[PDB]
């Protein structure tokens, strides 16, 4: 007799058991997030969406609610080695001063006025690596919103913070075990000796 | 899980998303006194930046 | 002086030629700084680089063209490209009557 | 028997024959930075490790 046994397998719960290289998830035509199982945790990079031409305000209004309240001791590392210690009550201020911003195209925090100063937080967020800076970030209050790219208004920028969250492989399995149209993928062996494994989005 | 069609007033659930509050800039006092219905509430800036 | 602003800078320098603190750098219009100087301008906990050639604002954020020098500041402040600015602190105020074109 | 286009790192097989990372040494300070994707993480010599 000719019995044809099926072997449908290799779902998320078993592939993650043998994993050391990178992992990624992606839904439809939306943004793609990648992971990497290191020391029992996945180095997920929370890359803020880009989806912008000249409407830079979208990224600023996406990153502002992440810290959308009056706080202090902010770390503004723009340019190359800024490393400020800034307070923000809706307005960017350094301790005991006003901390304006000037030098369009270079966009340094100009606490000394240069006739074209604005001194406000949203201008800083649009300014800090979101428009005209590279490899800069905003720290303080336990985050670092690094700028992977700058917006020349044709090439698109993105602010990114490597939260290192989502690290537990148990949570990774659960989230990839059930999504919308998110067809993920894992490379889970030697770079010479591997391939990629996707799955059904919903399970 | 949010809704744009129906909003909530400061104390109630009103569909009208915008209220058009009327404030008067107290001259020589530099304080935006309320004008609409509170009539001198001496508006302060909230923690989120709104009036 | 023609282009030799260094003469004016080195005449200003002996009036405050010592390591001190709480210096007031009021350049541009509304700088109003509270900085320290130990042979190099810096504010408490930062570096306070110099920026904006032609505008000459002192700012800790680098713009790839930063120097962060007291001599550079003194040449810049109201002595090369600023007007009606002053170097305060330490009970003096070196206001700038004229700039160097 | 040697794979020309396939090499091995200290751990596993890789297609990279030479890592060739670049280290920058501070002038006013003895510490040496990283001129690579690390980009400023101070380099150290481990226990019987190269660096």
């Amino acid at each position: 007799y000719k019995a044809t046994t099926t072997f449908n397998a290799a779902s998320a719960e078993t592939v993650l058991s043998k994993l050391e290289d990178g992992n990624t998830v992606a839904v439809g035509g939306g943004a793609t997030y990648t992971y990497d199982a290191a020391k029992g945790n996945f180095t997920y990079t929370k890359t803020v969406d880009t989806t912008v031409g000249a409407d830079v305000t979208a990224l600023a209004n996406k990153i502002k609610p992440s810290s959308g309240t009056i706080s202090g001791s902010y770390e503004i590392s723009t340019g190359k080695s800024a490393s400020f210690d800034v307070d923000a009550a809706g307005k960017i201020t350094i301790g005991g001063n006003a901390a304006f911003l000037n030098a369009d195209g270079e966009l340094t925090t100009n606490d000394a006025s240069g006739a074209l100063t604005q001194a406000t937080l949203d201008d800083v967020l649009t300014s800090v690596g979101t428009e005209a800076n590279s490899s800069v970030t905003i720290g303080g209050t336990k985050y670092s919103h690094s700028a992977a790219d700058e917006l020349s208004y044709t090439a698109v920028a993105t602010t990114a913070d490597v939260l290192s969250a989502m690290g537990s492989s148990t949570a990774v399995s659960t989230v990839t075990l059930g999504s919308g149209i998110t067809s993920a993928a894992v490379t889970f062996a030697i770079a010479t000796t591997d391939s990629n494994n996707t799955w059904v989005d919903n399970k | 899980g949010e809704l744009t069609d129906i909003q909530t007033f400061d104390t109630s659930y009103k569909i009208n998303a915008d209220t058009g509050e009327v404030t008067v800039v107290g001259d020589n006092s530099a304080t935006a006194g309320q004008y609409a219905s509170a009539d001198g509430a001496k508006v302060l800036v909230g923690s989120d930046g709104k009036l």
